[PDB]
């Protein structure tokens, strides 16, 4: 179906910043677009309908273009409550597509990750699984990328991750990633990795144990 | 197909 | 005033049935040409169109799932109700209902399509978790070592969320970092919960974990191993 891409995915910024959120649509949608704001925890908020009409008690910052194929919501004058994630929203063909959101945060300067590798405790060992831990903590921005290694054989499949929401203080943000392993295949290898890319990182950076190594 | 209210 | 409110059962188990219901006031579902759609959002996700039906009762569902899914209005009762079969872990997901705008009409007459081109009003939305999983408490486990050093708390295999994490009793807060639970494969939660301190602090760890619904409490303390 008709697809509507967002850009830029990610953005940052600080109060008082003019900034401009695009959405293109694959095929013509006409005017049928409309722009929403969501905070976190909340539901989405509509800002603009009909890709340029102001919604009633949206504050006049907020202002939407465009038509056919390529439109544009520009925020005047960045307030704290806009820092959140946009999204636009095709009407013209069913089903009635969302775009990817782009999310604002709060600029601030360049930090890379402190970067820390947990091997799985012998307490859990003993019930048969392993887990193998990596932390990046406060960096900025929030876009990271850890790859898993295991006696150099590329990972795939068995972690999961989870990122902190920005710190209100730091401005930064913290990803855990669990590498996940039976007992048995935890044992048949040595060299553990968590390699790390980051921009504020000349070359990525890898943190690595051997199994038993005592 | 379209909108509801396309066209 | 327009308002929309969700209601369903938090947790459904995989190939069940699932019956959401919008309760809205405000409009009326007899109004001309308005709309009341259905919008999900897995954790962490993009929204997802699923579903919206009009006063006059045409009903348009995603093409993705069209099979799975049901919607229906009850006029009288000022509700619209989405039914989801046979569901599996990747539908859990915030559920949203919202309001469609129909024309407006100048003695009842369509002026103006412009105010149909968006959801303009959405209910609080309600979370909806799929998993077999009964109640069960996490296992929690050790996470052990500019010059900052981390430690931390494993809380695995609980369920349902949520579980809350304090280091020492509360008294240990900066540098703390507890991150969102991922609902494994399995079915059950996993989160982690670390903190960074001057690697001299090397002072007591402690992380109290608690998990309500299966009455698990649990202190454990965390140091750089090696005896």
């Amino acid at each position: 179906a008709l697809q509507l891409t967002q850009s830029p995915s990610s953005l940052s910024a600080s109060v008082g910043d003019r900034i401009t959120i695009t959405c293109r649509a694959s095929q013509g949608v006409t005017s049928a677009l409309a722009w929403y704001r969501q905070k976190p925890g909340s539901p989405p908020q509509l800002l603009i309908y009909d890709a340029s009409s102001l919604e009633s008690g949206v504050p006049s910052r907020f202002s939407g273009s465009g038509s056919g194929t390529e439109f544009t919501l520009t925020i005047s004058t960045l307030r704290p409550e806009d820092f959140a994630t946009y999204y636009c929203q095709q009407l013209h063909f069913y089903p009635h597509t969302f775009g990817g959101g782009t999310r604002v945060d709060v600029r601030r300067t360049v930090a890379a990750p402190s970067v820390f590798i947990f091997p799985p405790s012998d307490e859990q060992l003993k019930s048969g699984t392993a887990s193998v831990v990596c932390l990046l903590n406060n960096f900025y921005p929030r876009e990271a990328k850890v790859q898993w290694k295991v006696d150099n054989a590329l990972q795939s499949g068995n972690s999961q991750e989870s990122v902190t929401e920005q710190d209100s203080k730091d401005s930064t943000y913290s990803l855990s990633s669990t590498l996940t392993l039976s007992k048995a295949d935890y044992e048949k290898h040595k060299v553990y990795e968590c390699e790390v890319t980051h921009q504020g990182l000349s070359s990525p950076v890898t943190k690595s144990f051997n199994r038993g190594e005592c | 197909e379209l909108d509801k209210y396309a066209s | 005033r327009i308002t929309l409110k969700e209601s369903g059962p938090p947790l459904v188990k995989p190939t069940q049935t699932l019956t959401l219901t919008c309760s809205f006031s405000g409009f009326s579902l007899s109004d001309f040409g308005v709309g009341v759609g259905w919008i999900r959002q897995p954790p962490g996700k993009a929204l997802e169109w699923l579903a919206i039906i009009y006063s006059d009762d045409d009903k348009r569902y995603s093409p993705s799932l069209n099979t799975r899914l049901t919607i229906t209005k009850d006029t009288s009762k000022n509700q619209v109700v989405l039914v989801m079969t046979r569901v599996s872990p990747v539908d859990t997901a915030t559920y949203f209902c919202a309001h469609r705008r129909g024309p407006t009409t100048l003695f009842g007459v369509p002026i103006a399509r412009g105010p149909v081109n968006a959801m303009d009003v959405w209910g609080q939305g309600i979370t909806v978790t799929i998993s077999s999983t009964s109640t069960k408490g996490p296992s929690v486990f050790p996470l052990a070592p500019g010059a900052a050093a981390a430690l931390g708390c494993l809380v695995k295999d609980y369920f349902p969320e949520p579980v809350t994490v304090s280091w020492n009793s509360g008294a240990l807060t900066s540098g703390v970092h507890t991150f969102p639970a991922v609902l494994q494969s399995s079915g059950l939660y996993s989160l982690s919960s670390v903190v960074t301190v001057p690697s001299s602090s090397l002072q007591t760890y402690t992380c109290n974990v608690n998990h309500k619904p299966s009455n698990t409490k649990v202190d454990k303390r965390v140091e750089p191993k090696s005896c």
